[PDB]
């Protein structure tokens, strides 16, 4: 749809600009994407909170300097995939390793992270 | 300016070390504690506090007491407070400290063989008798005034294993007191207030259960059962900006404390004695 | 333009490191300091792309970003 | 950010492993004493003050040729009257616990040790007991981290080219008595082979060799052993008989006029032992 853009060189992930939100889909492929957008960090805005935002459910540690981490999220509609975030974060329950993730998302998320040096 | 500030008359006889020696000023207080407020932190994991008896007019009796720095999760040697001389040894890491403080505990402890291997290993620095033997004798003679000032028997009805119900049977932590030197008895007087205070047929009770423990092992900050008592506790950085300029507040805070509180003081014919 | 904090953070460096090398016994700037940064011509001041103007209780410190990276 | 991303920059680095030393009671300020000598980047790995210090050991150079080749050695700073275990130059790792005397030394010099001479229990020992020992996580726990972490380094830069030395053709090296006509010689290759490689690369760069075979020309550096090894370890003894006299004139009228300037031969004892070959130069 037009609130989003799929991200270049991937088949699952789109940013929203409205929302500033990177979001991946757990097992969904996109589709009718006629534009594409190159990641770039701005596009992970650090959130600012005094007291860190709690986050529920699975939370994974992408970058402890920067506080990156991925959070499961399900669309109400019922459609899982996985939200990007930078900011100044906490988590209610234990942080998860990212190997615990499928390899679509684990794929996806190496081209958006490691640059094309 | 007595400085009774008890592990600072510590000095680094190696010329390659310098001891800070950063502790509480409190030391200079004439008080009845010969350690002061830093080194009983640092080496005892306690908080000296005081403790209001009588405070209406002019009768100001203010019982001293020290807190809990032992959280609700240590166990064994992290929960005990002041070891047994059989453990001390155990339960801190003399190794890691300085010889003059591993000097000052053994006194402390009675380990005169301790004292021995210390000054017989000191006997081999390059400037042993210059300045290591000085460092020896001023330390050693610092400590042993200490000690002696502690002692009573040198030149009152207080009973720490007298307050314990549902023990089976032979207290004994006033034997192990006894057992103590004079500085530790002192220190362990000084810092844990009795559970009650009777004085000529009268009982004061300031808590419903000791929270202090007193065994072979020495003096523990456990429970006398049940779990552990909850105990919590510039370089401008980029994160240390603050966002955009933009719940009890109103009443005071009760402490999360663990006073030590254990025993019972037994007072004769004397009258609330101010002096 | 989204990151203010680190704008915020180096102006407030740059100035405190100017304020040092005036005053080297300096190494903060005690009262806290606001930081607003401007996006339209009628929100900047031509010649003055940093400027100060207190809140009647703490200052607070004007950046022209769009002027900052048209000069760099 | 200044830097490129990442990066590695180039700079000096000190060499000596005690240079790590510090005072695990961060309330407790320290600065260990290094000789300016540990920032050559040479086949030191210990600075003039720690060799001295706790191996009683100076650094020195032997010139070699045409072209005037330097070869590293060691000198004993041992007196003549020294006994016991004072002759142990280097200790053994069956004796070096009790030749450093760990208990009045640093708890971080006493790991150095303890890594060096792989002790692993010893290091483990000291790791959980300041795990468990004063407020490890809030900077203790970094410090003994850093210092673990620089020391594993210089063993891991060390230990490979040692372990391609051992098996090199090229360059070999024997640390014995060449008068095999002797008994305080002994097995001194199977005791060195004992040594831990970052030793073995120690006693390299210190005990320079009897004899030395350069392809066809072999050069004589003395006519005997100034030091021997045993299960102890590197000892500054005399393998024939009496200690060589070691005056020490300094660290720890007509004949004068006479010997006014004047060529003077040095007192110095270096370290002389064992046979050594090399095929071309490699220099
Ligand atoms: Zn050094």
């Amino acid at each position: 749809s037009k609130d989003f853009l799929q991200l270049k060189g991937t088949m699952n992930a789109f940013y929203a600009p409205k929302q500033r939100i990177l979001s991946i889909l757990a097992v969904n492929r996109l589709f009718g994407a006629t534009e594409t957008i190159d990641f770039h960090p701005n596009l992970l805005v650090y959130r600012q909170s005094s007291p860190p935002v709690r986050l529920t459910g699975d939370v994974y540690v992408v970058d402890k300097n920067e506080k990156v981490f991925l959070v499961k999220h399900v669309f109400s509609n019922t459609v899982p995939a996985y939200l990007l975030i930078r900011g100044d974060y906490e988590s209610s329950s234990d942080l998860k390793s990212l190997r615990d993730l499928n390899p679509w998302v684990q794929n996806t998320l190496l081209k958006l992270l490691i640059p094309d040096s | 300016r007595v400085n009774r500030c008890i592990f600072a008359s510590i000095v680094s006889f190696d010329a390659c070390i310098t001891y800070k020696s950063p502790c509480s000023p409190d030391a200079y207080h004439d008080d009845g504690w010969f350690i002061c407020n830093n080194h009983l932190i640092k080496r005892f994991k306690m908080s000296k506090m005081v403790l209001p008896i009588f405070d209406e007019d002019d009768n100001q009796f203010k019982m001293t007491i020290a807190r809990h720095l032992v959280g609700n999760k240590e166990r064994g040697i992290k929960r005990i407070l002041i070891p047994s001389a059989t453990n001390y040894q155990d339960v801190f890491n003399l190794n890691s400290m300085m010889q003059a403080e591993q000097l000052i505990f053994h006194l402390i402890y009675n380990n005169e063989n301790a004292v021995n291997t210390i000054c017989d290993n000191l006997k081999y620095t390059e400037g042993f008798t210059s300045n290591t033997q000085r460092v020896i004798h001023s330390v050693y003679a610092t400590t042993k005034s200490i000690l002696d000032t502690t002692n009573p028997n040198t030149f009152e009805l207080r009973f720490f294993d007298v307050t314990n119900a549902r023990a089976l049977r032979g207290g004994a932590g006033d034997q192990l007191f006894n057992n103590y030197s004079g500085f530790l008895q002192n220190l362990i007087r000084r810092a844990v207030a009795p559970e009650y205070l009777q004085i000529d047929t009268e009982e004061l009770r300031f808590r419903n259960c000791a929270t202090c423990i007193i065994d072979e092992t020495g003096l523990v900050a456990s429970v006398p059962d049940g779990p552990e008592l909850y105990n919590p506790i510039n370089r401008l950085q980029i994160r240390n900006v603050l966002k955009f300029e933009g719940t009890l507040s109103g009443y005071e805070e009760y402490p999360t404390y663990v006073p030590l509180f254990l025993g019972y003081q037994i007072i004769n014919s004397e009258n609330n004695f101010l002096r | 333009k989204a990151d203010t904090r680190q704008i915020a953070a180096v102006v407030f460096s740059t100035l405190a490191f100017i304020h040092n090398r005036f005053h080297p016994l300096v190494t903060n700037f005690t009262n806290k300091m606001e930081f607003v940064v401007t996006e339209t011509n009628d929100t900047s001041i031509p010649g003055e792309p940093i400027l100060f103007t207190e809140n009647e209780g703490v200052l607070l410190c004007s950046v022209d970003r769009p002027s900052i990276v048209k000069m760099l």
